[PDB]
């Protein structure tokens, strides 16, 4: 993608 | 002299230290309380929050990391250095628990952190308007620190 999204680490 | 003033040496003393093999400070949620969080400090703490595992891909997060790298290579080799500003690191995937202290759902994220109160709103750079140049950065620290880092390549 051109996002970063980020939910768990 | 007084206990606070003492601890406040010695922490200072431990950031060199760490200076001397770093030049950006990698930290995880302990050291980010330890360092950045916790009173007293009477130095500033710029803050790249990234996320540079592989897997992820987050190419934004690894080109700013290139530019910061260079930004904090510049400090260190400035004949303004001193005990009074450090750079510092936060991978979403080593210190998670910051990132949702700090309600971060993306990276990256430049932040100052003030030696007294909070961060106020300038103290996130505004990188969706500015980018990432290591020049910008400098600008932005010099306007919220009035450190001016002259940056080389």
């Amino acid at each position: 993608n051109y996002t970063c999204e980020l939910k768990y680490g | 002299a007084s206990k606070k003033e003492n601890l406040l040496a010695e922490k200072v003393e431990q950031l060199m230290e760490w200076s001397s093999r770093r030049s950006i400070f990698r930290m995880n949620g302990d050291k980010f309380r330890k360092f950045i969080k916790a009173p007293p400090r009477n130095y500033s703490m710029i803050v790249m929050f990234t996320a540079l595992q592989p897997q992820r891909q987050c190419s934004v997060s690894r080109q700013a990391n290139e530019e910061y790298q260079i930004l904090a290579n510049s400090w260190r080799y400035s004949s303004a250095f001193s005990n009074k500003l450090f750079f510092s690191m936060v991978d979403y995937d080593e210190g998670t628990d910051v990132f949702q202290q700090l309600n971060m759902n993306s990276a990256p994220t430049f932040m100052h952190f003030p030696p007294k109160g909070r961060p106020k709103r300038a103290d996130t750079f505004d990188l969706q308007r500015i980018g990432f140049a290591a020049e910008q950065l400098a600008k932005w620290i010099a306007d919220r620190t009035d450190v001016h880092i002259r940056v080389f390549r």
